[PDB]
RNA sequence: AAAAUG
RNA sequence: AGUAAGGUCAGCUAAAUAAGCUAUCGGGCCCAUACCCCGAAAAUGUUGGUUAUACCCUUCCCGUACUACCA
RNA sequence: UCGGAGUACAAAAAACCCUCCGAGUGAUUUUAAUCUAGACAAACCAGUCAAAAUAACCAUAACAUCACUUAUUGAUCCAAAAUUUUGAUCAACGGAACAAGUUACCCUAGGGAUAACAGCGCAAUCCUGUUCUAGAGUUCCUAUCGACAAUAGGGUUUACGACCUCGAUGUUGGAUCAGGACACCCAAAUGGUGCAACCGCUAUUAAAGGUUCGUUUGUUCAACGAUUAAAGUCCUACGUGAUCUGAGUUCAGACCGGAGCAAUCCAGGUCGGUUUCUAUCUAUUAUAAAUUUCUCCCAGUACGAAAGGACAAGAGAAAUGGGACCAACCUCACAAACGCGUCUCAGAGAUAAUUAAUGAUUUAAUCUUAACCUAAUUAACUCAUAAUAAAUCCAGCCCUAGAACAGGGCACA
RNA sequence: GUUUACCAAAAACAUCACCUCUAGCAUUACUAGUAUUAGAGGCAAUGCCUGCCCAGUGACACCAGUUUAACGGCCGCGGUAUUCUGACCGUGCAAAGGUAGCAUAAUCACUUGUUCUCCAAAUAAGGACUUGUAUGAAUGGCCACACGAGGGUUUUACUGUCUCUUACUUCCAAUCAGUGAAAUUAACCUUCCCGUGAAGAGGCGGGAAUAAAAAAAUAAGACGAGAAGACCCUAUGGAGCUUUAAUU
RNA sequence: GAUAGAAAUUUUUAUCCUGACGCUAUAGAGAUAGUACCGUAAGGGAAAGAUGAAAGAAUAAAAUAAAAGUAAAAAAAAGCAAAGAUUACCCCUUCUACCUUUUGCAUAAUGGUUUAACCAGAAAAAAUCUAACAAAGAGAACUUUAGCUAGAUACCCCGAAACCAGACGAGCUACCCAUGAGCAGUUUAAAAGAACCAACUCAUCUAUGUGGCAAAAUAGUGAGAAGACUUGUAGGUAGAGGUGAAAAGCCUAACGAGCCUGGUGAUAGCUGGUUGUCCGAGAAAGAAUUUUAGUUCAACCUUAAAAAUACCCCAAAAACCCUAAAUUCCAAUGUAUUUUUAAGAGAUAGUCUAAAAAGGUACAGCUUUUUAGAAACGGAUACAACCUUGACUAGAGAGUAAAAUCUUAAUACUACCAUAGUAGGCCUAAAAGCAGCCAUCAAUUGAGAAAGCGUUAAAGCUCAACAAAUUCACCAACAUAAUCCCAAAAACUAAUAACAAACUCCUAGCCCAAUACCGGACUAAUCUAUUGAAACAUAGAAGCAAUAAUGUUAAUAUGAGUAACAAGAAGCCUUUCUC
């Protein structure tokens, strides 16, 4: 969203990231709780944490 | 323009295939098979 | 269906045209004429110390005369009846 | 003139 | 992703005579601490080449700030 | 701007916003002249050497030397010099004597020579399969995964290129209509399971048909509520504005925060903001021969320690879609039209994956890119079957037939 | 109340009120007026108020010095109470280091900040927490009555907006009679699929299709018509605007 | 710098001999006329005529019936509309309309409906040719070491936003100044910048309309409606300005600064166009530059003229740690080309293929350097760059060249049996062939302290060992996209076949392609001087040739007889009925 013209009409430039908590071995124990307490607004009910970038105007950055 | 040395094999040019069906190896064969020759 | 990406004969990806056996069989044959001209190329007549200057006064004698006609170069003569036949163009009957 | 606490 | 300024004693300002106030330690003052009065130690974040000196410029790690616009 | 090295390997030259060193001068005395052959290099301007001969020192050298020695430098004109010189990060360095920003209030000549949208090339990125087994999985690589690696394929995202269009290729989401691919969500037939049964996890084949209704956001996405057999991934100018919508983007107005002294600026947000076309051509303007869920038994039967709990077969109910119709209800002040109302909806062959019979190469076995007939078998797809299917009377008048043209009736009465 | 006559009627302008500055005065404005007056301006009634600064640039003063209801600015680094914080302290620069108030706002991004109410569901709306390191006090900050074709959110009532459209009339529409334009047009005897090609073919290539003409509709295409793209770039091409640009 | 540019001093003899190698109604003045018409005004400003001696010869007579557009006479599969042809219109075969711009255009890049009339190269400094005289030339002023004089050879059209000067505009609109006029009803002690709602004034929202009723409208719906309100007449403020409750608004339908005239044929490195035939040769970029959208040189190339060496080039020769393809310089030789002299313009915005490299991704139809090649009317189905091919004309002759279906689609290995020291020795709860370490002996002809499964440890199931035979037995197989698959087909009659060009022979010749630029020979139509007089010749001149500029004017076509427009009824004829 946004002013950006054609450009942000036809340009794919929102990145999202999405991923389950619970099976995240990447991640501690410990700290997956903390996450899961502290940023419970942004999992859904599947358990599936997403973040959202629109800011910049490249899709990499 | 494509380098010397690529990955898809590079194409070759139409007289070097020529060449190089021309050139292609020919075993020498025998007029008798000699498996149950004498 | 199937797509030759590109041109057809520039691209990374080219078209699979293969070569047939006339193709190989007109190699051959021009194969065989060049190994024969290089066999008749192999033992001269006369040998390099036996040439040396063997034909130099005919190349002299024609560069003389292509000298001679370059310097021949030369505008033509006018003659009277060049400029006296243009009055015949009102030759009437009296 | 100055200068706190136990 | 780029550009600008950088990295100082344990903490901050400096300037190349590496100093000035805090902090630390050892004393004195006091009944005991604190204030105060003395003495000491305390480093240019690192590699290189330099100069009469370094506030010269580069390599490796750190926090940083501003920009990333027309579509 | 100038020089050195590689690119540019061996006469010369040779480019990139190619990879690295530097230069815009210092120190010393031998303070290094005049004149003139002949040559290097070079578009020109410039830069380079230099034999002989002359002036002053040995009566035998003078190229000033060193710091990679190569670069250490600037043209006219004009100013200052006074007999002979100098003066510029003119560094945009072949140099205009001295001139900044913003324009979304903008204008003009052009460019697809040059960007944003689309198309196209490549596949960095993305997505797929297979190859390789170390490891997870209680033993056990491959039930389900699988790091470091390999090969190949697709062109959905972004990036890269700048080839078609700037004397116009109208640009997001939605409304309507959808065409297609399978890398399948369901529906169908199977294999393996760490499959006892139900829920499951993967693997193969199958695209005739479907893939919901709402709150917030312009939203594609996304979050949530209720369902469903399912709320699939894409291509289609990431379909469709000569069919529509204008909420946002994308003009002119105006605020807030920041930058700029200002004019102004914003992939930073808020309100408001003209969406034209009378169709010339191509194209097109109705034959059918269904699908899927839910209830009753099957049966609390098989399967199981019990909790749990089937498949198949058969009866019905519905819903969607195709084709139709007003006996009644409803719309209905025309006799008609219409839904909210009513009726109907199908047999055979055929197959892909996958099971077994018989049997050699390979006298055992083995479903057979070995034959013979085989049998259980998905969806499609064709065919039975269904519809039209009796030529030359057509003036006028009606019609449940119709734009016009056509078509059905005009003897009962 | 006024405004972009002809895409914007507004949250823009003006406005009563409050503040500044500039003027001791006569025959055409101001004004036939005389500081309780008249101009050049800012902000907007009213209520609570308007905190600090002349360091810079302007203006008075022709130098000092005064001015912010002038142009405008109102801080870092580090450790500390018992863990989050920091009442506090050390040090440095300043002209002062953002006071009161309000606060996720019309207020950069993170933002759909966290929480409560409303709904079955809310990136909507309202109330609270709040460094907003880019809020902030006459370029004014906070609340309040009345007000507004301004912008958002609810409660019923209402209804074809919609589930899901239907029926009937008028203007349309089709036929007869009369009159009779327009953009556009290289020529067309003007098909479909795949591939190719200046990279999206009716004209090429390989195949399919193919008696010829009307009339009524739908718009997928003719990169359709309309305007020598308004977006972007170039031009040693213009013009408006502002200055700390250069000559004046 | 671009450019500007004298004077001192010299020459100039009265009058007639004057008309037109200027045009004939798209030409020549704008003119039949500054009139109609367009504009408030300044100002702009046209087109229009054709019989004859007689039309006081209109039952009127004679020459063309030749442009585009129609009718006579609509069309019959298929295709840039044509050609080869053919008994025959089609049917068969073959060619991707034309200019411009581009590396490249059928491109879906630009322009044009058609016809007619107009519309675009202009200068003589230096040079070439010809001629007169010549150490001198020229009819006065100067030039001269073969030069002076004379003549012929030469260099376009249209297009801006803009700047300045002077006029004309406040009858629309912005604001004022005089003079007038309007606001009915209702609630209100009120004429309160109050409230409802009329006339009236504005224009919030939507739907039609979008070449429409309208260059801003209609319908529904809205706000104000005793005031900072509307409105009539007259006047003023005029562009470096006016005015503005700032919209950078309005100032006569386009205002970031009006319109007209003049400068003005403004200027454009930018776009478009540039008009007869044939022939010869014929160019893809090194250096500077407010320069890369252009100019100026060099290298190429064109027309002339002088000469003599020019390409291929054997040895020999060209550096030092290693270094390939190969380069420079020269004999000889095979060819005729090369260098200077004097005129010169174009081009300096480029693509692919093969090779050497770099950047990117050992990615591009990518970008940057060096060498070579190409841009067929044949072949690779179509095609720019790939291959064959020293490009003229006629033939209903022939021989050749490159070239036409490219390869595999493949992996069977079966019987026969297994007893003994022994649980070999160590740690471990256990290690019995098998978590681990060390030895790896030895019985039966025949069997490893055990090469794979399995147990907690065993046990148990397989391998190799004998005895029974003995085909061969090492690796190699791999899914996919979207409108509809893509010539059809074919395993054996003899193949170094055959068919196949702009190639080459044959028969005759007028005897070899081309963009920008350059040179030459002819020539269409006019006027003039001489010929000629059923329309030509030699010379001299130009308003000297149009398939193309969104070209101007006039007439015509397609769209199209389409969109669109109107009059209430009957009647005794203008009398009655419906709104
Ligand atoms: N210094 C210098 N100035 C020159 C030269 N040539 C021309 N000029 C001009 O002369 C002027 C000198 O003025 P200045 O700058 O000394 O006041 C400038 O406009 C400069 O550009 C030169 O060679 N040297
Ligand atoms: N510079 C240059 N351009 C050429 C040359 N030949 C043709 N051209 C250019 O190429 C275009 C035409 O292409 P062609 O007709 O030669 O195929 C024109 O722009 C023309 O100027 C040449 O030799 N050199
Ligand atoms: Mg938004
Ligand atoms: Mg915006
Ligand atoms: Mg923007
Ligand atoms: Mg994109
Ligand atoms: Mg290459
Ligand atoms: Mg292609
Ligand atoms: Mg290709
Ligand atoms: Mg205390
Ligand atoms: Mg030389
Ligand atoms: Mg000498
Ligand atoms: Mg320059
Ligand atoms: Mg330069
Ligand atoms: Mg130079
Ligand atoms: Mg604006
Ligand atoms: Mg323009
Ligand atoms: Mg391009
Ligand atoms: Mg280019
Ligand atoms: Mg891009
Ligand atoms: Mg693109
Ligand atoms: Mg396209
Ligand atoms: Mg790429
Ligand atoms: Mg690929
Ligand atoms: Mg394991
Ligand atoms: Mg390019
Ligand atoms: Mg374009
Ligand atoms: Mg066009
Ligand atoms: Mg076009
Ligand atoms: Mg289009
Ligand atoms: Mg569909
Ligand atoms: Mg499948
Ligand atoms: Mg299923
Ligand atoms: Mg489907
Ligand atoms: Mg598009
Ligand atoms: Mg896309
Ligand atoms: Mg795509
Ligand atoms: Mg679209
Ligand atoms: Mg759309
Ligand atoms: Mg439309
Ligand atoms: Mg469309
Ligand atoms: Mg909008
Ligand atoms: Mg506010
Ligand atoms: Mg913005
Ligand atoms: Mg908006
Ligand atoms: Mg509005
Ligand atoms: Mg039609
Ligand atoms: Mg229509
Ligand atoms: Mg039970
Ligand atoms: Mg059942
Ligand atoms: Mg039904
Ligand atoms: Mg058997
Ligand atoms: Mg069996
Ligand atoms: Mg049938
Ligand atoms: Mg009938
Ligand atoms: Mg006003
Ligand atoms: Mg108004
Ligand atoms: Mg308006
Ligand atoms: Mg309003
Ligand atoms: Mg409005
Ligand atoms: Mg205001
Ligand atoms: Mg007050
Ligand atoms: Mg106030
Ligand atoms: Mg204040
Ligand atoms: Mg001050
Ligand atoms: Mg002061
Ligand atoms: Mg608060
Ligand atoms: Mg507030
Ligand atoms: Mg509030
Ligand atoms: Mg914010
Ligand atoms: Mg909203
Ligand atoms: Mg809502
Ligand atoms: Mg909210
Ligand atoms: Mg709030
Ligand atoms: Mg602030
Ligand atoms: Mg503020
Ligand atoms: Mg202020
Ligand atoms: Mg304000
Ligand atoms: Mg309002
Ligand atoms: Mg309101
Ligand atoms: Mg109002
Ligand atoms: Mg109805
Ligand atoms: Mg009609
Ligand atoms: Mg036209
Ligand atoms: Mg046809
Ligand atoms: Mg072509
Ligand atoms: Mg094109
Ligand atoms: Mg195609
Ligand atoms: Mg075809
Ligand atoms: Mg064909
Ligand atoms: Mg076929
Ligand atoms: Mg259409
Ligand atoms: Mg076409
Ligand atoms: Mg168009
Ligand atoms: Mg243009
Ligand atoms: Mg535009
Ligand atoms: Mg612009
Ligand atoms: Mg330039
Ligand atoms: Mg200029
Ligand atoms: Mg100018
Ligand atoms: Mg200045
Ligand atoms: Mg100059
Ligand atoms: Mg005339
Ligand atoms: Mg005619
Ligand atoms: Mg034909
Ligand atoms: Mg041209
Ligand atoms: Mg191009
Ligand atoms: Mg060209
Ligand atoms: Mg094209
Ligand atoms: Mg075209
Ligand atoms: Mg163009
Ligand atoms: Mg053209
Ligand atoms: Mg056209
Ligand atoms: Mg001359
Ligand atoms: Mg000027
Ligand atoms: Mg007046
Ligand atoms: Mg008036
Ligand atoms: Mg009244
Ligand atoms: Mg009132
Ligand atoms: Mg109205
Ligand atoms: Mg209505
Ligand atoms: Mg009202
Ligand atoms: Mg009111
Ligand atoms: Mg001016
Ligand atoms: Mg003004
Ligand atoms: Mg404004
Ligand atoms: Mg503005
Ligand atoms: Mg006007
Ligand atoms: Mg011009
Ligand atoms: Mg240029
Ligand atoms: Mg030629
Ligand atoms: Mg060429
Ligand atoms: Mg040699
Ligand atoms: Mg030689
Ligand atoms: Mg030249
Ligand atoms: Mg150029
Ligand atoms: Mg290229
Ligand atoms: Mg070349
Ligand atoms: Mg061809
Ligand atoms: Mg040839
Ligand atoms: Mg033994
Ligand atoms: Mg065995
Ligand atoms: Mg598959
Ligand atoms: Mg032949
Ligand atoms: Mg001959
Ligand atoms: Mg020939
Ligand atoms: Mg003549
Ligand atoms: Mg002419
Ligand atoms: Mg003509
Ligand atoms: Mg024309
Ligand atoms: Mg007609
Ligand atoms: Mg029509
Ligand atoms: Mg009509
Ligand atoms: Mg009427």
């Amino acid at each position: 969203s946004g002013p950006g013209g054609q450009n942000v009409n036809k340009v794919n430039s929102k990145a999202e990231v999405r991923f389950h908590l619970a099976t995240a071995e990447w991640i501690a124990e410990p700290v997956r709780q903390k996450i899961a307490i502290t940023h419970k607004n942004k999992i859904n009910r599947l358990g599936e944490l997403i973040l959202t970038s629109e800011s910049s105007r490249y899709q990499f950055r | 323009g494509s380098k010397a040395v690529t990955r898809h094999r590079r194409v070759m040019h139409f007289e070097r295939q020529k060449l190089m069906a021309v050139t292609e190896y020919i075993p020498p064969k025998p007029t008798i098979n000699p498996r149950c020759l004498p | 269906r199937n797509r030759i990406p590109g041109r057809q004969w520039i691209g990374k990806h080219r078209r699979p045209r293969p070569v047939s056996a006339q193709a190989k069989q007109n190699m051959i044959r021009r194969l065989e004429t060049e190994a024969e001209n290089q066999y008749w190329l192999s033992r001269p007549f006369l040998t390099a110390e036996q040439e040396r200057g063997h034909a130099a006064v005919r190349r002299a004698a024609a560069f003389q005369a292509l000298k001679a006609a370059q310097a021949a170069r030369f505008p033509a003569h006018r003659r009277l009846e060049e400029q006296l036949g243009h009055l015949l163009v009102t030759r009437k009957w009296s």
